């Protein structure tokens, strides 16, 4: 019962949707941003903008 | 506000000896007669008025509109408003929903 | 206003005399009911309505055991009592010559009759209470079990079980709440019942000092 | 000298020797085990009544 590298090393499959998935992730934080910075951003009810 | 004396350049200060109230030095005969009014003030400081009228106090202060929940909508909680430090600053609204065994209370 | 300062007498009257019927005075069923509204039918708004006269209540008695024992309940109307007050209240006393009586004060009253209150007579004894406090029943709260004083047999059978020396059980303080609420005295013992988180049932006992 | 409880802990039970939680017992459990290593082939079945 052993350990390498091959029992590491990332697949096919998981190339895609890590790349498929950063992109979605940073456009929305982004947007986030995007909202504060021009002020149109809804308050949080619990806290202020920041 | 503060005003100095032109003569001495020391702080003025308000008094009363004559029919009209005046405005003069400590150290120098300068003075001003103050015939008008002004209009801007140092604002004064008292502590936070809290339980003014604490507790289930009158009912003259009811109205009418009220905003609702977003999960349960249960029938009690009229609105309520308040402010945040002094004359110029901004005043803040929270809904507060209570009947037992939680934390709640909405911005 | 007058609705509040009313609803607050509804409430005070309420828990006086609920706390007069668990020391087992004269008190009629028909008034633990007294709904706020039957307040104001026998009683006007707080404009007509006279504090320091109106409220006061002597018709409880000991008929537990002493139809003879009489109480008074009293209402004193100052912000703080003073020495003339509180003289007032121990001369009418004399001419009905009671033993115990109960006093309510709105914020206090001065230091020099805080001293009096302990040195009235062994014979006449003053409770003193505030109305920040009586404005509820401690006794209905779901932190406090239930207490009940006992006799002296009972604290005789009891330290003769375990062979104890009444010294060695745990202690309930003289000023505490609930002990001020009973009006027990020193050298008094009291049985608490605890209850369990299940059906279930724990007891436990204490001595007052 | 001095009482400080009547009984340990109200139960008078000792905290390492709770196969449940802080409950001595669990029922079922101790049923099955009877039920698995007694078994009374000639015995009947009870009823509700029995
Ligand atoms: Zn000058």
């Amino acid at each position: 019962f052993s350990i390498g590298i091959g029992d590491v090393t990332p697949g096919q499959g998981l190339l895609k949707a890590k790349y498929e998935l950063l992109n979605a992730g940073y456009k929305k934080c982004d947007e986030y941003i995007e909202a504060l910075n021009t002020g149109k951003l809804q308050q949080q009810p619990g806290c202020t903008a920041e | 506000m503060l005003l100095f004396c032109p003569g001495c350049g020391n702080g003025l200060i308000v008094e009363e000896g004559q029919r009209c109230h005046r405005f003069s030095c400590n150290t120098c005969p300068y003075v001003h007669n103050i015939t008008r009014k002004v209009t801007n003030r140092k604002y004064p400081k008292l502590k936070e008025v809290d339980d003014v009228l604490g507790g289930a106090a009158a009912w003259e202060n009811v109205d009418s509109t009220a905003e609702s929940c977003p999960k349960c909508e249960h029938p009690r909680a009229y609105f309520m408003q308040l402010q945040t430090r002094s004359a110029d600053e901004p005043m803040t609204t929270f809904y507060k929903c209570c009947n037992a065994q939680c934390g709640h209370r909405w911005r | 206003d007058d609705e509040e300062e009313t609803y607050r007498l509804w409430k005070i009257r309420k828990t006086i005399m609920q706390l007069c019927h668990d020391r087992g005075y004269l008190v009629t069923q028909d008034e633990l009911d007294q709904t706020l509204e039957e307040f104001k039918a026998q009683s006007g708004d707080k404009p007509s309505e006279g504090r320091p006269r109106r409220t006061d209540l002597t018709v409880l008695v000991a008929h537990n055991d002493d139809p003879t024992d009489q109480m008074f309940v009293f209402f004193p109307e100052e912000p703080k009592v003073g020495i003339k007050t509180i003289k007032v209240y121990c001369q009418r006393m004399q001419e009905e010559n009671i033993t115990r009586a109960l006093i309510v004060v709105q914020q206090g009253m001065t230091p020099s009759a805080k001293q009096s209150l302990v040195d009235m007579a062994p014979k006449y004894i003053l409770e003193q209470f505030l109305q920040q406090e009586l404005l509820i029943n401690i006794t209905e709260h779901e932190l406090v079990p239930e207490h009940v004083v006992m006799t002296k047999e009972e604290v005789t059978e009891l330290l003769a079980r375990y062979k104890l020396r009444e010294n060695q059980l745990p202690r309930i303080q003289a000023g505490d709440p609930v002990a001020r609420y009973f009006g027990i005295k020193r050298g008094q013992v009291v049985k608490i019942i605890r209850p369990s988180e299940t059906a279930g049932r724990y007891i436990t006992y204490r001595l007052v000092q | 000298g001095d009482i400080i409880q009547f009984i340990y802990g109200g139960d008078g039970l000792d905290p390492a020797a709770m196969e449940g939680k802080d409950e001595p017992l669990e029922f079922k459990r101790v049923l099955d085990n009877i039920k698995a290593v007694f078994p009374c082939p000639s015995e009947p079945a009870l009823s509700k009544n029995e």
